[PDB]
């Protein structure tokens, strides 16, 4: 079913587009909390695999998503405001082709061994269309959605692992792509066709920068004393 | 007196103002209006959306001679700034004596039956005769208006 | 006739405005413009690597100090112009009116 | 024997403690 | 449109007043002498302008000027005259009611 | 190191760069702006000098 929290240090991303060579950067931006309650989903959680019932989760200024799906059962993200039809939401689907984001008054089609349908196959008013090669094409696919003044912005990661669904070392998830969409986006349904869903809270983050400009470490300042000392002194050694 | 003074600070100046942006990689499709095979009636505008493109404004001038090329929410030099959000490109068949009404304040069975604009209005109308193209010796009834309506 | 409608709405969007870039002038003190961002330096060729995603780079303080060009993607330092105080060394008006 | 005639006590001290205007070149000289 | 730092076609082309400005705009409003059905001599506005105007600078030359590609003259539907003067009847709106 | 990391402050205004402010703004409420940021810049000076 749905199963108990796990406790997570990922969900950082770069939180902006600026080059930073040997620095420690004392931001203030959503990210996921370290060792935070991350929900985790064990194919479609509560449901079964041939169950159209889905959790409909709302978001909250934003969502850690990750999952690691070698037969790609999860194909997109629905979000918008209300979800029912009767205004404006944001498809964005996967096709193994390419990734095609939509923002149109979509109509629920109950869309789901491995059976497969049409998925808003029924939809009108459109007013946003675009396509990019595949956002996913064993890998951890990790993603950020966050949604701030009309811009939905998506980062992600994709790190190959078998062992466990989770890496021990740390990376960081890069933009993939920053779209005027404008949709409210207070809560999203997840498309299947096995996830764990975390949330962004309002955090300062002190993040090590490399000689060229990836971040290889970060410190939660309101995670432990140490790492609050750590912010002050914006050290990773004190 | 005797010594050594600040008085003030020296500076190079530039020689040179660089604006680099990217490729520009769009045109608004602007051209694919008034270059099309066929136009609709006016009773039934065509309404295309412009949207989430970079819009070269050269393409309107360069199409024809024109008619009638009257801006009015934003001067004729000034489109270039920007296009906010979208644009909508209503692509008709008028007579020369109905182009006329299609403006903000004006009044007529064309703007008042088949389509009125608004007077407090940001946009542009442009017009240009089409002889060449829509009028036949036969005649050209397959376009159509409204001169009554309730 | 075409009517051009523009609408005025409080969505993210308002792109249309054309932009005219000039040409790269490197190694010489220049205003310049890139996407946005203003400023007067020396421009040069950069050996930093900036991730595909990165635009701007930064020093341990927020001055600006390097840009990826947007239409030829590669990264370029920004030297400030030369600029320092001046001193005047005078022997006395009551010996010469000759200074360095 | 040194560039600079320290004694080695000096040379270590200099040591110890740590025209490109590289840092702070914001109108502060 | 008439005060000190405003935009517009007032400010920019036929009236402008110094950002830093010492005195007293009043306005007057007078329909029974500024609105007569037929038109009102007392209009006028630029229509385009090489330059935005100066503080205080009285622009009284007149020259077609083209928004196109190519040199015309009194083409007005094509290219336009300094003067877009429009007149004013009782039956319009205070905001476009003459003010003195 | 303090001293220049304050010229990115605010300190009120609507953003630390004087060409945004000149550029988004109309002369008297860019004026206002500037004014905050001199406001700004001056102090932290004083701080330093100080
Ligand atoms: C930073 O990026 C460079 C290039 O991607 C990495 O590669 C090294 O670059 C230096 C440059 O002087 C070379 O001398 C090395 O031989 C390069 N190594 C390899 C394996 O090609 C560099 O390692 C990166 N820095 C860090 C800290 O990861
Ligand atoms: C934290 O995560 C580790 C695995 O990385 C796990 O063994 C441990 O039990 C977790 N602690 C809590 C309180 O969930
Ligand atoms: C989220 O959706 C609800 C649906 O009723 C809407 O009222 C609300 O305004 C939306 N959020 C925002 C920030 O507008
Ligand atoms: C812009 O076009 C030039 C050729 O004119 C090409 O070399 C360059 O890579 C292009 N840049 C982008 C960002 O498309
Ligand atoms: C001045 O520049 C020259 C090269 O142009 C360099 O050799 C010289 O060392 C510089 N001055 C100083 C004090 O280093």
């Amino acid at each position: 079913t749905t199963q108990s929290y796990t406790n997570f240090t990922r969900g950082v991303y770069y939180p902006d587009k600026v080059f930073r060579s040997s620095v420690l950067h004392l931001t203030q931006d959503l990210f996921l909390p370290f060792f935070s309650n991350v929900t985790w989903f064990a194919i479609s959680g509560t449901n079964g695999t041939k169950r159209f019932d889905n959790p409909v989760l709302p978001f909250n200024d934003g969502v850690y998503f990750a999952s690691t799906e070698k037969s790609n059962i999860i194909r997109g993200w629905i979000f918008g405001t209300t979800l029912d039809s009767k205004t404006q939401s944001l498809l964005i689907v996967n096709n193994a082709t390419n990734v095609f984001i939509k923002v149109c008054e979509f109509q629920f089609c109950n869309d789901p061994m491995e059976s497969e349908s049409g998925v808003y196959s029924s939809a009108n008013n459109c007013t946003f269309e675009y396509v990019s090669q595949p956002f996913l094409m064993k890998n951890l696919r990790e993603f950020v959605f966050k949604n701030i003044d009309g811009y939905f912005k998506i980062y992600s990661k994709h790190t190959p692992i078998i062992g466990r669904d989770f890496p021990q070392g740390f990376s960081a998830l890069e933009p993939l792509v920053d779209l005027p969409i404008g949709i409210n986006i207070t809560r999203f349904q997840t498309l299947l066709a096995d996830y764990y869903v975390g949330y962004l809270q309002p955090r300062t983050f002190l993040l090590k920068y490399n000689e060229n400009g990836t971040i290889t470490d970060a410190v939660d300042c309101a995670l432990d004393p140490l790492s609050e000392t750590k912010c002050t002194l914006k050290s990773f050694t004190v | 007196e005797k010594g050594i003074y600040q008085t003030s600070n020296f500076r190079v100046q530039p020689t040179e103002s660089i604006v680099r942006f990217p490729n520009v990689t769009n045109l608004c499709p602007f051209h694919e209006v008034f270059n099309a095979t066929r136009f609709a009636s006016v009773y039934a505008w065509n309404r295309t959306r412009i949207s989430n493109c970079v819009a070269d404004y050269s393409v309107l001038y360069n199409f024809a001679p024109f008619f009638a090329f009257k801006c009015y929410g934003v001067s004729p030099t000034k489109l270039n700034d920007l296009c906010f959000t979208n644009v909508y490109a209503d692509s008709f068949v008028i007579k020369g004596n109905e182009v006329s009404q299609i403006a903000p304040g004006q009044t007529g069975n064309i703007a008042d039956y088949n389509y009125k604009l608004p007077d407090d209005f940001t946009g542009c109308v442009i017009a240009w005769n089409s002889n060449k193209l829509d009028s036949k010796h036969s005649g050209n009834y397959d376009y159509w208006y409204r001169s009554l309506r309730k | 006739v075409v009517v051009l409608s523009f609408e005025l709405l409080h969505a993210p969007a308002t792109v249309c405005g054309p932009k005219k870039s000039t040409n790269l002038v490197k190694n010489k003190c220049v205003n310049f413009n890139f996407n946005g961002l203003t400023g007067t330096g020396v421009l040069t060729k950069s050996n930093k690597k900036f991730l595909p995603f990165q635009q701007f780079g930064r020093d341990i303080v927020d001055t600006t100090d390097a840009v990826r060009d947007p239409q030829t993607l590669e990264i370029l330092d920004i030297t400030p112009c030369s600029f320092g105080g001046v001193s005047v060394i005078t022997p006395g008006t009551n010996t010469s009116n000759q200074v360095a | 024997s040194k560039p600079s005639k320290r004694s080695p006590i000096e040379d270590l001290l200099f040591n110890k403690v740590t025209l490109i205007c590289a840092q702070k070149f914001n109108g502060l000289t | 449109q008439i005060a000190p730092g405003q935009t517009g076609n007032i400010a920019d082309y036929n009236y402008k007043l110094p950002d830093d400005f010492t005195g007293c705009v009043i306005a007057w409003n007078s329909n029974k002498l500024d609105s007569k059905h037929s038109g009102n001599y007392d209009y006028w506005y630029r229509s385009l302008r090489k330059s935005k105007l100066k503080p205080f600078e009285r622009d009284i030359s007149t020259e077609i000027y083209q928004a196109g590609n190519k040199p015309c003259k009194g083409k007005g539907p094509n290219c336009y005259f300094p003067l877009e003067s429009y007149g004013f009847r009782p039956t319009y709106g205070v905001g476009h009611q003459p003010y003195r | 190191n303090t001293l220049v990391k304050q010229l990115s402050s605010k300190f009120g205004a609507i953003s630390s760069v004087l060409n945004d402010i000149l550029s988004r703004l109309d002369p008297p409420e860019a004026e206002v702006q500037i004014d905050r940021l001199i406001t700004g810049r001056l102090q932290s000076l004083q701080t330093y000098v100080t």
